């Protein structure tokens, strides 16, 4: 209720780190590419309540599966990111979700579906596909751009809201 | 220093730790020589020397 542990997950290159840095530094840091996962803290006001986002930006290729799992058990909320020009990233979502559910041994874990890079002149994942998928999960879907900052605060703030209502 | 962590109780010399971060009230680390691996310990259980490497 004061501190929220958020985990950001998704396939390589979807913009997990870009999105996280947009939230933290309020601008688009080009060429930012930590190879190992890293954590970020931010004080924000959400619906009146001041709170601490403790954000884990996961590695594209986590070396230790058990370490991945422990991160998931410890996290309270998950930002599941795909990219709107990468169908593979979007197909991955199904597995991030049930992996997270399996690992936390729970039928209902706070999540938000994020489709990043909506500044791009092309789409391979239709908005209808993502909306239908989110509805079947009973979670919010937010289309974002770490480049233009479109939807970025909204994606993290909505995740906090999903946590508040457990 | 020595870092003690846990499903068994293990220990590693802090001289072998190559990477460490703080997240969600735990301290997360990796270690290696040439044994190689990862571990994690609560923020209130971690040695001063480990906290210093953050
Ligand atoms: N056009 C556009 N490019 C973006 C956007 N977000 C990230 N990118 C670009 O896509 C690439 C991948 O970004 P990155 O933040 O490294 O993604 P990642 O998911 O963190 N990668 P990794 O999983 O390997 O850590 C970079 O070249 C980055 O500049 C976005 O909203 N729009
Ligand atoms: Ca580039
Ligand atoms: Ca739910
Ligand atoms: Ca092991
Ligand atoms: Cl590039
Ligand atoms: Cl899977
Ligand atoms: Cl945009
Ligand atoms: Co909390
Ligand atoms: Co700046
Ligand atoms: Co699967
Ligand atoms: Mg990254």
């Amino acid at each position: 209720m004061t501190e929220y542990k958020l985990v950001v997950v998704g396939a390589g290159g979807v913009g997990k780190s870009a999105l996280t840095i947009q939230l933290i530094q309020n601008h688009f840091v080009d060429e930012y590419d930590p190879t190992i996962e890293d954590s970020y803290r931010k004080q924000v006001v959400i619906d009146g309540e001041t709170c601490l986002l403790d954000i884990l930006d996961t590695a594209g290729q986590e070396e230790y599966s058990a370490m991945r799992d422990q991160y998931m058990r410890t996290g309270e909320g998950f930002l599941c990111v795909f990219a709107i020009n990468n169908t593979k990233s979007f197909e991955d979502i199904h597995h991030y979700r049930e992996q997270i559910k399996r690992v936390k041994d729970s039928e209902d874990v706070p999540m938000v579906l994020v489709g990043n890079k909506c500044d791009l002149p092309s789409r391979t994942v239709d908005t209808k596909q993502a909306q239908d998928l989110a509805r079947s999960y009973g979670i919010p879907f937010i289309e974002t751009s770490a480049k233009t900052r479109q939807g970025v605060d909204d994606a993290f703030y909505t995740l906090v809201r999903e946590i508040r209502k457990h | 220093a020595t870092v003690k962590f846990t499903g068994e109780e293990k220990q590693v010399d802090i001289s072998k730790i190559k990477w460490v971060i703080r997240w969600g009230q735990y301290i997360w680390f990796k270690y290696d020589e040439d044994a190689k691996g990862w571990g994690y310990v609560s923020e209130k259980d971690a040695p001063k020397e480990l906290l210093q490497m953050l």
